[PDB]
């Protein structure tokens, strides 16, 4: 058996991503991502993410960087090894480095 | 002998469409709007210019898409005005402009449907000027097979949907074949419609009409070629009151490579300029540019006529590359990727 | 991480650029592409690396053919949207070796 990427952003970011061919219906018709529009609440994108992080068929999580900002506490809170989440950049937002989880974690980076 | 009577009725909106078109980005204009940084200067620059104020009453965090929807915004004003005023020997005419739009907008609602998604959760995706005039089809959403038959009654539409899409058909049918094969009812009839409104509006509307036919022909043969869409598919697809119809279309459809489209354009100097115009090279403009960049000839010279329904039609698709152009300007400032940025088309 | 994250950010601003280059020939397609989802083109498998006496996850890039939007522009846009499609499969490898 294989796993499935997800995402959570902005109409752009998510339309891209399934031209890239990474979009699935699971059994239960439920997507595998979340188009995020601007009037969009924390717990929309919340409860998404943390049902993302915890279903069996997603292995990676894709979240706009802004996004990644507005969730930052249940992001920086998942601590498990192998549902990666990546902070990625946007076309009218931050950079691919902007206070990223992972490079945070290093002590070697200065 | 048509003057002599068509400003009875139409001379007053033939002015204000007119006016209207005065109301564009020259090349100039497109030459000044490149010059700057960021969104803020987009708005400084239009602000001296007839879409002043469109993003007065609006946050200060804008983004790219609220000027794209303002944009549309000021469009489809511009155009519900006139539709509005119309009277019957032009309000059909216009009424066939929103059709363009209409069609995607039955599109989205099939789509909706074959997903079971509630329709109207779609309506604010739909685009402004394809509004459906009864809801009662949103409003009950109950099945697809309700959804043709509430289509078939609710839609001035419905008369195409009869010549192409039964019942079977929509469930069975891929929706881009839906959406193509429905454009093929409307182009031609469209255009049928146009060589019963005499002299001036048939002499210089059915020229955009038959290039927008043979653009269709080429442009789903180009992008067929890696698909499912089989020879008699093409055909299918293809509207026949394009130049190319007696054989191009033929050619076209037994055609399985991008050099046997090539040959057939280059039958037609029309044709063969663009596809010299455009080898898809590095750095180059694409094949799909020079279409634009000829649509926007055409609907230019249908202003160099006076009195002919042509102008409404090609002032829709001059504001709509207008718009086009000011977003895709706004993406290449506030993507910084300034580079690509002169890919705008000039328009007047 | 740092060098992928540096080249993921050049393909995401190529493809984020490609974004607004099939907007121009296509209009919103973005709507269609939302809307209408099916199977996933591309698909990740697990495996293990024991590299330094440990073992190691990671994820492969497997791609299944069938284009789930293959259609798509065949009435404007398409050539551009297969620029666009070929953008965002490279910011998919790259996202995959990231994670």
């Amino acid at each position: 058996r294989g796993k499935l990427i997800a995402v959570i952003g902005d109409e752009d970011t998510v339309t891209g991503f399934l031209l890239g061919g990474i979009g699935e219906l699971n059994k239960n018709r439920h997507p595998n991502f979340l188009v995020v529009e601007k009037d969009t609440t924390i717990n929309e994108i919340e409860d998404t993410f943390r049902q993302f992080l915890n279903r069996d068929d997603i292995g990676i999580i894709l979240i706009n960087q802004y996004i990644a900002e507005m969730v930052r506490h249940a992001l920086d809170a998942h601590q498990r090894s192998i549902p990666a989440v990546l902070e990625i950049p946007s076309k009218e937002h931050p950079y691919d480095a902007a206070k990223d989880s992972i490079l945070r974690r290093a002590k070697g980076m200065f | 002998f048509p003057e002599l009577y068509f400003n009875v009725d139409n001379g007053y909106l033939e002015g204000l469409v007119r006016g209207l078109k005065a109301g564009v980005l020259s090349q100039a204009d497109y030459l000044n709007l490149v010059q700057c940084e960021t969104l803020e200067d987009l708005k400084l620059h239009l602000q001296s210019t007839d879409y002043g104020n469109f993003l007065a009453n609006e946050a200060s965090p804008l983004t790219v898409s609220v000027i794209d929807d303002k944009l549309k915004e000021k469009m489809v004003v511009e155009f519900r005005h006139m539709r509005n005023h119309a009277y019957e020997p032009l309000a059909s005419f216009l009424d066939f402009i929103t059709y363009s739009y209409m069609i995607d907008n039955v599109i989205l609602l099939i789509t909706g449907t074959l997903h079971q998604r509630s329709i109207a959760e779609l309506v604010p995706k739909c685009h402004p000027l394809g509004s459906f005039e009864q809801m009662e089809a949103v409003n009950i959403a109950q099945t697809p097979a309700e959804l043709y038959n509430a289509i078939l009654v609710d839609t001035p539409l419905a008369a195409f949907f009869q010549d192409c899409i039964s019942e079977q058909d929509l469930d069975e049918m891929n929706i881009e074949i839906i959406r193509n094969t429905l454009y093929k009812a409307y182009l031609e009839s469209f255009y049928k419609f146009c060589t019963l409104l005499g002299g001036t509006t048939a002499d210089a509307m059915c020229p955009i009409l038959e290039f927008e036919a043979d653009r269709r022909a080429f442009i789903i043969t180009i992008n067929s070629f890696g698909t499912e869409l089989s020879k008699e598919d093409r055909a299918k697809l293809f509207p026949h009151c394009g130049r190319l119809y007696p054989e191009g279309l033929a050619q076209l459809a037994r055609a399985d490579d991008y050099e046997q489209v090539k040959n057939v354009a280059d039958y037609y100097p029309e044709y063969k300029l663009l596809f010299e115009g455009a080898g898809s090279n590095p750095g180059d403009k694409t094949l799909e540019d020079r279409f634009f960049e000829h649509e926007v000839k055409l609907n230019k010279l249908a202003f160099l006529n006076q009195f002919h329904f042509g102008v409404f039609y090609a002032f829709v698709k001059l504001k709509e590359q207008e718009c086009r152009n000011i977003v895709w300007i706004a993406e290449c400032i506030a993507q910084r990727h300034r580079a690509k940025i002169d890919n705008y088309i000039p328009i007047f | 991480i740092i060098e992928t994250k540096m080249l993921m950010g050049e393909v995401m601003r190529e493809a984020a650029f490609s974004l607004a280059e099939a907007k121009f020939t296509a209009g919103d397609f973005s709507t269609t592409v939302i809307q209408n989802v099916n199977k996933a083109q591309v698909k990740i498998r697990a495996k293990k690396d024991n590299v330094a006496g440990v073992t190691l996850p990671v994820f492969e890039h497997y791609h299944e053919g069938t284009d789930s939007y293959e259609l798509t522009g065949l009435a404007r846009g398409g050539e551009q949207l297969a620029k666009l499609k070929r953008n965002y499969a490279k910011a998919v490898e790259l996202l995959v070796e990231l994670a």
